[PDB]
Order: structure tokens, then C-alpha cells, then sequence
RNA sequence: AGACAACCUGGCGAACUGAAACAUCUUAGUAGCCAGAGGAAAAGAAAGCAAAAGCGAUUCCCGUAGUAGCGGCGAGCGAAAUGGGAGCAGCCUAAACCGUGAAAACGGGGUUGUGGGAGAGGCUGCUAGGCGAAUCAGUGGAGUGC
RNA sequence: AUCCCGUGUGAAUCAGCAAGGACCACCUUGCAAGGCUAAAUACUCCUGGGUGACCGAUAGCGAAGUAGUACCGUGAGGGAAGGGUGAAAAGAACCCCCAUCGGGGAGUGAAAUAGAACAUGAAACCGUAAGCUCUCAAGCAGUGGGAGGGGGACCAGACCCUGACCGCGUGCCUGUUGAAGAAUGAGCCGGCGACUCAUAGGCAGUGGCUUGGUUAAGGGAACCCACCGGAGCCGUAGCGA
RNA sequence: CGGUAGGGGAGCGUUCCGUGUUAGGGAGAAACGCGUGCGUGAGCCGCGUUGGACGAAGCGGAAGCGAGAAUGUCGGCUUGA
């Protein structure tokens, strides 16, 4: 699994 | 970054009319007093449903009175229940009453064998 | 209507603006675009402002004629119209084909407008050279 | 902008190295001769400011370093 | 991994490329995204309060006996004409993140982005003008398709081949001077020279 | 001579407000009026900083710092030097002396800081322009979309 | 203290004069009472070039239409509203009603359920048509039960419209000890219409670094941005005025 | 597991941006009006008519982001008749 503007997203709760 | 509001309003006030269009006179056709009356209309529906089942089975009790009270002269519904739950026999108010409506003779056969 | 937003836009010094255009008035064109694709004719009038020529008979366009003066019938006269520039196109008729017109400096010392495929010279007409 | 502090509380609430705000007591600048020797000791030393009222001494000066204990 | 090569057309793999990603925080990604997305927006979004409203500062009626409600001016927030409660004004939208938190994030992307990642050997000295064609066509050599997304980290970018990249759209041609974080999850294929391996491996390794 | 959006220099100069009232104080030398001028204006080449270690005209940003302080020691007000940058550039004049009465009114002699003087011994850009590659059809108003 | 001023006084000349936060001494620094001087800095009635997680006719300049107009005011001054037939006017020759207006055929057009009052055309409000249904009723108008009647070109104990008659049921909001209230607010319908932003302080959640951490301005084939800039700031010693 | 002030947790939509000049779309999008689907709800989802060209998700982001009350305000239209 590569790192595209599609797949980001935070981490729960910052 | 204006943001019109447009779509939001009418497409719920729509869904809001939808409940009222049996109404009569203004509820069925303004807006707010749609919105007034609405409310209302489903908090008479959800008391209703409780006072439902307590009505129901006060005129079953009813039914069931009127039907015992034409075998001898002195019976009556309430030693008739106590006898029910002398023989143990589990029949349920709205069982009791719709047979006497629909089947009276077994209404009979129920009063007869359970004096002895 | 006329519409009131739609018109010659005036310069600064109260003058309308206008188009450079491939196309002359003393020439022979296809229509590339449009309802009347492929026919061949020639511009009459130019209308420079919108980069609209006026081909002689092609934008066949019906119009109901109301009778001017007296107690008389008018008639359905059947006219032209206007076409965007950029739907014709610079016919040869040599080869009878279209073109992409381009530029050159010639021995004599005017400038002309030559074509591209069967490069022929289109610059010896109406007032003429 | 940038926060001003409030140098009129500033001058009577002092931080110690742990962290507790102190002050100095109050009554005795004048009219000491009718005081005893016993209470003008207790007068003399500094204590923390109450729990109570911390909220407002911080809340006045934000540039203090004190650590309410955590 | 381990990369792949190409002389001029021919593969003859070799270098490795090591570089230090986080562990359980794409999150990093994100936020290099965020911040990268956030600081270059220009922010030009402007609206006039009442006071700056071209309007009249008067009371239109009086306050008592009339059956009108009570108006402060014609030029107030609640009729048309003058208003804009807390409307936007030319607002900046800057701001920080660490330099090892952004340098982290460029490693991350780049670490995630070898599997579909690509290496050739230099190919600068084939471009006397500038050709398209000739660039295209080396394209579909490597296999790079103008359809599909391209950037190409080159450690010493050239005039010529610059010219001759420029105007294919898909394709992204990058000095370590524009090195990019948006651009690095922008592409399909990453497409490295030995030069560039060098300077990655050492500088975030 | 008048005109001129703001910015700017100089003159005059409020009050509401804040201080939970209010007069010191704050609002503020702000708003307003008045006069003046430029593309910027004002400042500016030490009778200056600083501490026994040093710096070298201004002006602007970061900072020191909300620190030193001032304050019905209330509300509040609030620096600078050291340090990092942006940008740098330095000049002329009067008298003591000289000449044509003499402070009749003109030229020369000099103007400097860990003391200085004179005296006597065509080049490019802008204001017009110019040349400038490569596609054709099916698609039922019209095609650049399929 | 330093700097400048009205009133009155009133020096000295580098063996001098002034400053070093009263003041005196000693050091150090400078030379006041004549002038001039680019840059970096401030701004937008305005011109050119570029950009927009800006507006889209109740928005955006007040002003998308010959707007500071119409209009009001003695006067200073205040101050509106009103965009979208079509690709192309092809804007309806002719016939009928007929003095006009307008209308129906015709014709044009992809469309005239685009005809100039013309594009999408919501609600209130005004009707016309069909299904059921009120003239011994009493009612915040619904709700639970449901008599009798009607369906939808799709054969259902399913579903929808009406609703004989029964039981229950004191409009909403604000704001009160307490409001069906005869306390307040709204004629109705649609739009506009309110805890935001900048900078700091505390706290929590999340992340990076922990060889302590971090850079500010400022520099970047501008803006973001690699990559520099360690000047400062926070933590590493308290105690006492 | 009643709940006003009030605190905490979990969400839905609105326009705009990244992905995206995506697929989906003059064999019909946005809209507009109807649904004998769905959800605890805000809302979602399919429909063929009117409509005549725009533009879903999903993963993320940002706000002029949600209205019935302000003797609110602008426009329309009633009532009294």
C-alpha cells in the first residue's frame, strides 16, 4: 500500500 | 466562501408536509403551523398507543361481563374470573371475549364445566 | 430583441473593436462547421466586430415580410444570414480542397497568404494584384 | 495582543522553586504596641495563597512558571 | 527493495536506496499534505462590516410611538444593502510544522513510493535541440505511458531536456531544489538517476 | 496662485468611553478642522551610545520583553543597550587672516577628535506591430463530447 | 537626569565647554547654539502583467440598465429599485373574430406546454375538474378505534383517498415559584439574518524530536516549497529584600 | 437508560478545494416536484416526468454552513370586502 492524496487521513483524535 | 442555503429548507419542510396532508383547513397548507402540528399529532399517537392497550381490555372485560351475566341470575364477571383461577385455565381476556362473540355456544360449554 | 448588453464594445476613444480574421471579402470558402457543412460559396459582406462573414446564398432563413404601405400581401422572402469565421474555411479549387492559411513575404515586395497543402497563392482578386 | 501583565498583583504574589504562589500576611504595619509579640511572628512569614484562590492570581499574572500539583 | 535500472532502454538493476519512514503513523503523511495544501492558499476572500459599508450613519426614525421596531441605520447587518456579520477578510492561512517532522514526511512518501519507483542511468547528452518526440519516444521505452502519471527526480537538471519535458502535462520534471512533497504522492511512477540515488540514501538514511 | 484617493510634515485639538461612580489618570496627542509638499515625507552625519571591554550618521524588521520601570503603585502605560538582519554615503558654510574706507560688500585661505586650524617664520527597455507547428469522418437543431 | 519653551537673569572658549538618570570628585565619551543629503520604509483615485478552497444579481462597489441617476430636502445632506426568447430575428407573410388591444389557425424553429408580460419556475394566494363527505350541531381540529362509499390499463386477508360514530387530547416560543393562558412575540409564504477572526496565556488530545528541543526576521528561476539563517526562547539550582 | 439550566461522547447535511480536465451525463446532469426502499435520527437511496447542461462517490480539507420566533429585514401575496 502506497502513499497517494487518495489514501491520507489523521489519526484518531488529534 | 458564501454559502446560499437554498436546497436545505423545503426538501425537509416537504417531509414535514407529507405527515399533515389529511389535515384540515390552515394545518394543512403553513408552513410553521405545519411544524406546530405535527408535533402534536405524533405525541397524541405515541399517549394513544398506552391508553390502547388498557382500552381495549376494559371493553373485552365488558364483552365478556355482558355475555356471563345471561346464564344464571345471581353470576357476574368478577366471581367468574375467580373461578377461572380455581380450575387453573389461563384463557386470556381477549380469547374470552371474542369467542363469546364469534362462538357463544362454546361460551356455554366453558360456563357449564366450570361449576360442577 | 436588439439586447442591451450585447454590443460593439467601444474603446477608450469611442471606436469599436475588431478581429484580424484569416478570411477577405474577394474569396471562395467551405464550410467546415455547422448545419450547412461541406457547401461551397463565396463572402459578400463582412461583419468585422463579430468575426461574422456573409456567404451569398447557403444560411437559406425563411422571413415573413408584413406589407409596408397598402392593402397588399407582403411575401415570405426567402434570405441569407450571418456565419462565424470559425466555422468556414479557405477552399483552393485546383484540388477542390480546404486549407490552414499561412503567410509569406514574396520576390514582389507584399506580403501574401499562401496555403498549406498544394501551397497555392490566394491574394489576385477584387481590387486586386 | 501579546498578554500584559497585571503588575499590580504581580508585586505581592512571589512563585517558590517548587511551584506555590506566596504572599506576605496582612496587619502588621501599624498599631502594633495593642498586638502581641506571639501573633506579630505569625504575622512576619510568608504562606501559600489558598486553593480558592489561585484562579485569580494566575488568571491576573500568565507569566509565572506555577505549578498547581500535577 | 531493491530498484530497477535502465541504460537507455535496457534494464541492469542494482542500487538499493535506503531512507527512515515512521512505523504506525501515515498520520505524518497527512499532515505534510495539510500544511503543504494550507500555506500556499492564497486566502483573498473579502467582505465590507457595517462600519466599512458605503451607507448612512443615522438613525432613519425615532426610537418610541411608531410601530416600527427600532433601527440603528438603513446601511445594519439585518436588511439587504450593508452587512456581513463575521464574514471572511484578506486572511493568511500560514502555518508551521518542524523541519524533521517535514523531512520525515518527504522520507515516508518516497519510502512508500519504491515498488512502483524506477532508476535510469543519465540521458542527457542525447538532446542536441529540444525534441518532444524524442522524448516521448524514450517514454515508451521505459514504459512510462503519456497517459499514466510521471515525476522525474533528475540531481542536475538540464536546458534541453527540460524544454523537451515541458510540455507533456502528465510528466513532472524535478531538481532537488523543487523537490516536492504534494508531487512525490502526486505520481504514478517515480522515475530516479544514480545521481539522485546518492543524494537521497545519504541525506535522509 | 488652483486642483489632487490614501500615505506624510507642521499648526490647533475634542468627547463618549475605561477606571465597574469620578476629578488625577485613560480614551489621545486619536478623531476632526487648518496649512504645506513629495513620490515618498520626515529623520540624518555624534556637544551620540557604553563601561573600563568596546561601537562608529540615519531609517525599517526580528529580538531583548510584556523584562527594567512609571502608575489615585488603581485602571492601566511600558523602554533602551548588548544581539540578529534590510540597506549603507557622506558633504558644504561663518570668522581669526587676506585685499579694493570699516561690522558699505564682495573674491581667496581653511571647517577637524583619543585636538584641529589659519597666521608669522551611442546602451537597453517602454510606446505600434510582425512571422508562428499539427484532424478527419460517423454521431437525427448544432459537435470541440462518445 | 536628558530635550524644548514664556518670564527674568546671564557665562566660558579647548589650562575650555557638555554628557555619562540629583549632586561633587576622578575617569571616559563627544564637540551644541549655520545648513544639505540617495537607499532600505509608509500608501492606492490609478496603469500594465499575473493569481483566487472570492461574489454571482436580497451577493459583489451604493451603482452588471445613459447611478450618485430617479426621488426627498431652503440647505449642508440623504438616496433607491429594476439582468438571462433563440444557435440564428428566422420576431409570426396570409386567413378568421375585429375600431383597437389581444386571441385562434397558418408559417418559421430542435422546442412557440421558447411568442417579446418570452430561459429553469418552489411556496403563500386565486381558481377549474374529478372521488368521497357535512344543514340537531359544542368544536387548538388531531389522535387510537373504525361504520358506509370510492380506487390503481399491474388478479393483494396488501396498499391509498374519504370518514357514520366513540374514547382520549388546556397552539407554539420566550420566561417564570407558577403561563391554555385574558403575560410577551409572529397576518401568511420565500429569501437575508447572530460566539467569528488576529495575536498572546493556561489546559487537553495528537504528532515530531529527546546526541535537549526550537528557530525569528531575512534569503528562495516570487506565493507555497527544498535548503540555509542558532540572533533569541523554553528546560538544566535554589535561597534571601 | 425521566429530565430545565448545564457538562461530556457520537454523528448527519450545506457550498467550496485536493484526488479530478475521474465515470456519469443532449439515448438527459444540476434543479423541481413524487416514492406500498432504507436509518435511532439529522438524512440516505432508486424512480420516470417537467427540465435543459453540468457533475457522484470514497479518502481527506476549509468555512459568509443548517432558522419559526428578534414590535427582526427585503420581496411577494392575503384578510377586513
Amino acid at each position: 500500500t502506497r502513499f497517494r492524496l487518495d489514501n491520507l487521513g489523521p489519526q484518531p483524535g488529534s | 466562501t458564501r454559502v446560499k442555503r437554498g436546497y436545505i429548507a423545503r426538501r425537509r419542510r416537504k417531509k414535514i408536509r407529507f405527515f399533515a396532508s389529511s389535515f384540515r383547513g390552515a394545518h394543512s397548507r403553513l408552513t410553521r403551523t405545519i411544524a406546530q402540528q405535527k408535533i402534536r399529532a405524533l405525541v397524541s399517537a405515541h399517549r394513544d398507543r398506552d391508553r390502547q392497550k388498557r382500552d381495549f381490555r376494559r371493553l373485552w372485560i365488558t364483552r365478556i361481563n355482558a355475555a356471563i351475566r345471561e346464564r344464571g341470575v345471581y353470576y357476574n364477571y368478577s366471581k367468574f374470573i375467580h373461578d377461572l383461577y380455581k380450575r387453573q385455565l389461563l384463557l386470556n381476556r381477549k380469547i374470552l371475549a371474542q369467542i363469546a362473540i364469534l362462538n357463544p355456544n362454546c361460551i356455554y360449554m366453558i360456563y357449564n364445566e366450570i361449576i360442577k | 430583441r436588439i439586447k442591451r448588453w450585447e454590443r460593439k464594445d467601444c474603446k477608450p476613444n469611442s471606436l469599436p473593436k475588431l478581429h484580424k480574421r484569416h478570411v477577405k471579402v474577394g474569396d471562395t470558402v467551405k464550410v467546415i462547421s455547422g448545419g450547412e457543412k461541406g457547401k461551397i460559396g463565396e463572402i459578400s459582406k463582412i461583419h468585422k466586430h463579430n468575426s461574422t462573414v456573409i456567404i451569398k446564398d447557403l444560411n437559406f432563413k425563411t422571413k415573413h415580410v408584413k406589407s409596408k404601405e397598402e392593402g397588399e400581401q407582403g411575401q415570405i422572402i426567402k434570405i441569407e444570414a450571418a456565419i462565424h469565421s470559425s466555422n468556414v474555411m479557405l477552399i483552393l479549387k485546383e484540388q477542390e480542397v480546404a486549407d490552414r492559411v499561412g503567410h509569406k513575404i514574396l520576390e514582389d515586395v507584399r506580403k501574401v497568404r499562401y496555403l498549406i497543402k498544394t501551397g497555392e497563392i490566394v491574394d489576385t482578386p477584387d481590387r486586386w494584384k | 495582543y501579546k498578554m500584559k501583565t497585571h503588575k499590580a498583583s504581580a508585586k505581592r504574589f512571589r512563585v517558590t522553586g517548587k511551584g506555590k504562589i506566596v504572599r506576605r500576611r496582612a496587619g502588621k504595619q501599624h498599631l502594633l504596641a495593642k498586638k502581641n509579640t506571639k501573633r506579630k511572628n505569625r504575622l512576619s512569614k510568608l504562606i501559600q495563597v489558598d486553593r480558592s484562590d489561585y484562579d485569580n492570581v494566575i488568571g491576573a499574572l500568565p507569566y509565572l512558571k506555577v505549578n498547581r500539583k500535577v | 527493495p531493491i530498484l530497477n535500472f535502465s541504460g537507455e532502454k535496457v534494464g541492469e538493476t542494482f542500487l538499493n536506496l535506503k531512507t527512515a519512514p515512521p512505523e504506525k503513523a501515515r498520520a505524518v503523511v497527512h499532515r505534510g499534505l495539510i500544511t503543504h495544501l494550507q500555506n500556499k492558499r492564497r486566502g483573498t476572500a473579502s467582505t465590507l462590516t457595517r462600519a466599512e459599508v458605503r451607507g448612512g450613519g443615522r438613525k432613519p426614525y425615532p426610537q418610541k410611538k411608531t410601530g416600527r421596531a427600532r433601527r440603528g441605520s438603513q446601511g445594519s447587518p439585518l436588511r439587504p444593502g450593508g452587512g456581513v456579520i463575521f464574514g471572511p477578510k484578506p486572511r493568511d492561512w500560514t502555518i508551521k510544522m518542524n523541519k524533521k517532522e517535514r523531512r520525515l514526511a518527504l522520507s515516508t512518501a518516497i519510502a512508500s513510493a519504491v515498488g512502483n519507483s524506477f532508476v535510469v542511468e543519465e540521458f542527457a547528452e542525447n538532446f542536441e535541440k529540444p525534441k518532444t518526440k524524442d522524448f516521448i519516444a524514450a517514454m515508451q521505452r521505459w514504459g512510462l505511458d503519456p497517459a499514466e502519471k510521471s515525476l522525474f527526480f533528475l540531481m542536475d537538471l538540464v536546458e534541453n531536456v527540460e524544454k523537451s519535458g515541458r510540455n507533456i502535462r502528465t510528466l513532472k520534471l524535478l531538481t532537488p531544489r523543487s523537490l516536492n512533497l504534494f508531487d512525490v504522492l502526486n505520481a504514478e511512477k517515480l522515475v530516479f538517476t544514480e545521481g539522485t540515488i546518492q543524494y537521497l540514501n545519504q541525506r535522509y538514511g
